[PDB]
RNA sequence: CCGGCCGGGAACUCAAAGGAGACUGCCAGUGAUAAACUGGAGGAAGGUGGGGAUGACGUCAAGUCAUCAUGGCCCUUACGACCAGGGCUACACACGUGCUACAAUGGCGCAUACAAAGAGAAGCGACCUCGCGAGAGCAAGCGGACCUCAUAAAGUGCGUCGUAGUCCGGAUUGGAGUCUGCAACUCGACUCCAUGAAGUCGGAAUCGCUAGUAAUCGUGGAUCAGAAUGCCACGGUGAAUAC
């Protein structure tokens, strides 16, 4: 995990998103390629379609998604089995 | 991959080398960039030139390089005037005050260099490659060779199959660590392909 | 006044030095039973003393450093016997048939290219 | 390597000469313990407008006569080929086969 | 010889037979022990009657045996159902921790299954 | 004391020197503390000699680099200076101190 | 090996007894290269090993060794349809290697708390005609009876 | 100041330049007056002293057009070029090479002896100060036989646990962390604490090794921001056996 004397990242451009998000108060689905990004608690209950290498999947924070990261939502494989 | 080079196994024995500097760790890798281009431009411009071993010699904050040659006289031009006319484009590339010195080469036939580049530019211009190497292995041993040995190496005469072929006269020792043995090697860049020559000269044994 | 042997062994080399005495024993600014913890190893320092009667007659002062507990008493003893023939010349034919004036020069073998020791090749098979 | 490679290598040590000094303040303001989160918060979402470009620890070594990224050596600036073929011509001083 | 809601054993010494619980290992039974002023190589029989009661609330303070059982099985149920990649990884039987899974997955997934 | 330390590479041409470097201000200045070699570095490397698939098949390679010391106890005036405009062969640096 | 031959090294007597022997059931004893807790266990052999003999230390270890030193063995020449185990008479050290094996040998395999302990519950019987040492020795020697027909 | 630190001393070790020595040369004996070989007086070394590098003519149309170079052909608003995320880390499964184990010749705790070879400036980073700890803070010392990396471990002294899936084994997951790094979800190493799998020496088969070898136990280095059970290098202990 990152270190807490540096403390959380997020990138500033989804910083400034969700800002723009909540201010304004809309439900759009904001597409973002910020996987790295740590989720902060204004962050909940926006619907925020973080990509995953090839198309765009919807995540909408629940409360339980603050110390994790966006990309843990958006799976990069894909696998049904051998047979 | 069965021979070592006959001239890194008689570094410290009986043959020196070229570039003969001190650095520390520090910069040594800065001279080594330096001292290869300085000899890259050496050898496209001296092509026509007959200069067989470049030798960088790099003392106090200043380079002086040696030049082996079979002739000054397209080597120096008029007096004193190519000696200064490549200076100043080898003080741009090291950025050091240079100082191109000259050694003059005598025996043109007994340098492994020279016969390189004597049979490569006669299989560039479509001579019978047999030919070519027969004068080699026979002037030698006019001017005093106790051995020789060429070979072109690699699609001879045209024909599509490839193949390498040699010749000897004289004895050439190889195991023998204290053997004046000049190597080297040329490239034929030719309207079928690559030819390589190797070339062997035994002089004598430099006794300790 | 004084008497001096050399000698060395694997990584190892003592310095003996001999005056006449009790048969006092200093290894290292210490005592023959503080030294050499192991009983072997207190054993083979005395091996040319066994052989000879000098027992009594001499006091030995030694100061080694390097290599090991086998390494540094086989340079001990090496050395303890050049100093029985430094003294008196005579002593050199016995110790010759003890095999005590030669260095067993036994040195470490070096690791090599495509080995994983000295000499243990890895592990072929076939297919 | 390809000569799209090498010059994408130059232009990783250009932009991460200009912006030295200016990446090493944002660090140092996370280094100290002993400043405030209003300048915590300032340094460390900074940063990331800064070239990638410009980190030193993005430029790849590279053999300083072809361009290849592996078997480097950092004494020569080379890979494992070229140091062994100038070698036995004679211009790196020195260095010859060894045995003991 | 009885601490913490189970049975410790008799013949075994002091720090050793408290590991039994659900909770300590051998450093938290030194810190149980030290902080409570009992040595460490007498068993937990010959303990006297005075010492097994304080030594309890030495342990209450800990989060043990029924109280640790919950929420490692409400820590990995709240894995499930959120659908991170942490509970994915536990609701499918292949491992957690970044490890390679192309071979010597033979924990998480159980030993070999043969082709049928 | 008047530190001077040589590295280089060839190991006769720093003994070359040495009886060059003494023999600058023996005649100036006595006293001089002397000739003292130090360890070599026998600075080693490895590589591979296939260009694509041999991991066995490999070189050995070393540089080793020689140390002298000569030692100058108390300068004259003549010492140093006829020293100083002296300079020293290719393959050496030199490193003249005092302390 | 197929050309030449050498002899032997030499093998160092020990601080204890003055033997050349002792020297050798060590070296047998060892593993992974360990002189030290080698040493030490047939150090705290013949103490006990002498106590319920009542001989001398050193020579109650020699008895115990006789009983189990094996006299005929079957080497395979193979020269016929199948193998052939054909029996030799042994020299004397290969009686004496051979025996000094089987008593390292059956010391592992005991089920008592020391090392120690195992081999002095071996070495006792070993004096006493029982054991596992001398069931080796009696199964060399009966392979080397049912095969007295060749020469 | 009980510590070569410090008068001083050039002995000894050690360092590294130059000379010395080993040649079946002197001894008997076998053999064709030969070449040679067997045993030996000597000697630090005996008969190729020990290790390395050194790889003849050619074989396998052996490997690499992706280190590089190059005949030919093919691509040219794309088979070229820049960018962000993803992938090279996937897993019903199959084989090759390793590390750690299955314990008492051992685990833990405590005291305590003994090395060699190496690297170091955008580098290694004493002591002091905190922190359960990896680390952090303040910050000397060294371009280095000066200074640091650096504490060798196996061993020995004492003490305990006494044959259980165990005070053996350490996988695996839960909650906390530290660090390098724009950035540790995919997909880093390390710390502390909780959890405590399989494993009790392995069918047929198969491999390495002839002496400072095998076995064993540590230690350095190169690639490198970080990331070695791999690769290369080093010493300590140190066998069995060859009819
Ligand atoms: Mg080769
Ligand atoms: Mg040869
Ligand atoms: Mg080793
Ligand atoms: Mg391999
Ligand atoms: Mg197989
Ligand atoms: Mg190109
Ligand atoms: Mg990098
Ligand atoms: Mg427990
Ligand atoms: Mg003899
Ligand atoms: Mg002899
Ligand atoms: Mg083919
Ligand atoms: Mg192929
Ligand atoms: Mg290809
Ligand atoms: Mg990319
Ligand atoms: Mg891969
Ligand atoms: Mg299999
Ligand atoms: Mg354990
Ligand atoms: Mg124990
Ligand atoms: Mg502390
Ligand atoms: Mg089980
Ligand atoms: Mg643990
Ligand atoms: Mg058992
Ligand atoms: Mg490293
Ligand atoms: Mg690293």
């Amino acid at each position: 995990p990152r270190s807490l004397k540096k403390g959380p990242f997020i990138d500033l451009h989804l910083l400034k998103k969700v800002e723009k998000a909540v201010e304004s108060g809309d439900k759009k689905p904001l597409r973002t390629w910020s996987r790295r990004s740590t989720i902060f608690p204004n962050m909940i209950g926006l619907t925020i379609a973080v990509h995953n290498g090839r198309q765009h999947v919807p995540v909408f924070v629940t409360d339980e998604m603050v110390g994790h990261k966006l990309g843990e939502f958006a799976p990069t494989r894909t696998y049904r089995g051998h047979a | 991959g069965q021979k070592v080079h006959p001239n890194g196994i008689r570094l410290g024995i009986v043959k020196p080398w070229n570039s003969t500097w001190f650095a520390n760790t520090k910069e040594f890798a800065d001279n080594l960039d330096s001292d290869f281009k300085v000899r890259q431009y050496l050898t496209k411009e001296l092509a026509k030139a007959s200069v067989s071993r470049i030798v960088i010699e790099r003392p106090a904050k200043s380079i002086r390089v040696t030049i082996h040659t079979a002739r000054p006289g397209i080597v120096i031009g008029k007096k004193g005037e190519d000696v200064e006319k490549l200076r100043k484009v080898v003080a741009d590339i090291a950025g050091v005050p240079a100082q191109i010195n000259i050694a003059e080469v005598r025996k043109p036939e007994l340098d492994a260099k020279l016969v390189a580049d004597s049979i490569t530019s006669q299989l560039e211009r479509r001579v019978m490659f047999r030919r070519a190497m027969k004068r080699a292995v026979q002037n030698a041993m006019r001017l005093g060779a106790k051995g020789i040995k060429v070979e072109v190496s690699g699609r001879l005469g045209g024909a599509e199959i490839a193949r390498t072929e040699w010749y000897r006269e004289g004895r050439v020792p190889l195991h023998t660590l204290r053997a004046d043995i000049d190597y080297n090697t040329s490239e034929a860049h030719t309207t079928y392909g690559v030819i390589g020559v190797k070339v062997w000269i035994f002089k004598g044994e430099i006794l300790g | 006044n004084q008497y001096y042997g050399t000698g060395r062994r694997k990584s190892s080399a003592a310095r003996v030095f001999i005056k006449p005495g009790n048969g006092k024993i200093v290894i290292n600014q210490r005592s023959l039973e503080q030294y050499f913890g192991r009983e072997t190893a207190r054993m083979v320092v005395r091996q040319p003393l066994e052989l000879v009667d000098m027992v009594e007659k001499l006091d030995l002062y030694i100061t080694v450093k390097g290599g090991g507990i086998s390494g540094q008493a086989g340079a001990i003893r090496h050395g303890i016997t050049r100093a029985l023939m430094e003294y008196d010349e005579s002593l050199r034919s016995e110790l010759r048939k003890a095999g005590f004036v030669t260095r067993d020069a036994r040195q470490v073998e070096r690791k090599k290219v495509g080995l994983r020791k000295a000499r243990r090749r890895p592990q072929f098979s076939k297919r | 390597a390809k000569q799209s490679m090498k010059a994408r290598e130059v232009k990783r040590v250009a932009l991460a000469d200009k912006y030295f000094a200016k990446r090493a303040e944002l660090k140092a303001i996370i280094s100290d313990v002993n400043a405030s989160d209003e300048d915590r918060w300032n340094a460390v979402l900074k940063l990331q407008t800064l070239p990638r470009d410009s980190s030193p620890s993005r430029q790849r070594n590279r053999c300083r006569q072809t361009g290849r990224p592996h078997g480097f050596l950092r004494k020569f600036g080379l890979s494992r080929i070229k140091v062994r073929e100038a070698a036995m011509r004679g211009e790196i001083p020195g260095l010859k086969k060894a045995s003991w | 010889a009885r601490i913490a809601g189970i049975n410790i054993p008799d013949h075994k010494h002091a720090v050793i037979a408290l590991t039994s619980i659900y909770g300590v290992g051998k450093t938290r039974s030194k810190a149980i022990l030290a902080a409570a002023g009992i040595a460490e190589d007498v068993k937990i029989s010959e303990l006297s009657e005075g010492q097994i009661d304080t030594l309890r609330d030495e342990v209450a303070k800990f989060v043990v045996e029924g109280d640790l059982r919950r929420e490692i099985s409400m820590s990995i149920k709240r894995l499930m159902d959120l659908g991170c990649y942490r509970g994915l990884r536990h609701r499918r039987g292949l491992p957690v921790r970044g490890q390679r899974t192309k071979t010597n997955a033979r924990t998480r997934k159980g030993p070999r299954k043969p082709i049928k | 004391r008047i530190r001077i330390r040589l590295k280089a590479f060839d190991h006769r041409l720093i003994d070359q020197a040495t009886a060059e470097i003494v023999e600058t201000a023996k005649r100036t200045g006595a006293q001089v503390r002397g000739p003292i070699p130090l360890p070599t570095r026998k600075e080693r490397f490895t590589v591979l000699i296939s260009p694509h698939v041999n991991k066995d098949a490999r070189d050995q390679y070393e540089i080793r680099t020689h140390l002298r010391l000569v030692d100058i106890v108390e300068p004259t005036e003549k010492t140093v200076d006829a020293l100083m405009r002296l300079d020293l062969a290719a393959g050496v640096d030199v490193q003249i101190s005092l302390g | 090996p197929r050309r030449r031959v050498i002899g032997q090294r030499k093998i160092l007597p020990d601080p204890k007894f003055g033997s050349e022997l002792l020297a050798k059931f060590v070296n047998i004893l060892m593993v992974d290269g360990k002189k030290s807790t080698a040493e030490s266990i047939v150090y705290s052999a013949l103490e006990t090993l002498a106590q319920r003999s009542g001989k001398s230390e050193l020579e109650a270890f020699e008895v115990a060794l006789e009983n189990v030193r094996p006299t005929v063995e079957v080497k395979s020449r193979r020269v016929g349809g199948s193998t052939y185990q054909v029996p030799v008479e042994v020299r004397p050290v290969r009686r004496n290697a051979l025996a000094m094996r089987w008593i390292v040998e059956a010391a592992r395999k005991r089920g008592d708390k020391s090392m120690a302990l195992r081999l002095a519950n071996e070495l006792s019987d070993a004096a006493e005609n029982k054991g596992t040492a001398v069931k080796k020795r009696e199964d060399v020697h009966r392979m080397a009876e049912a095969n007295k027909a060749f020469a």
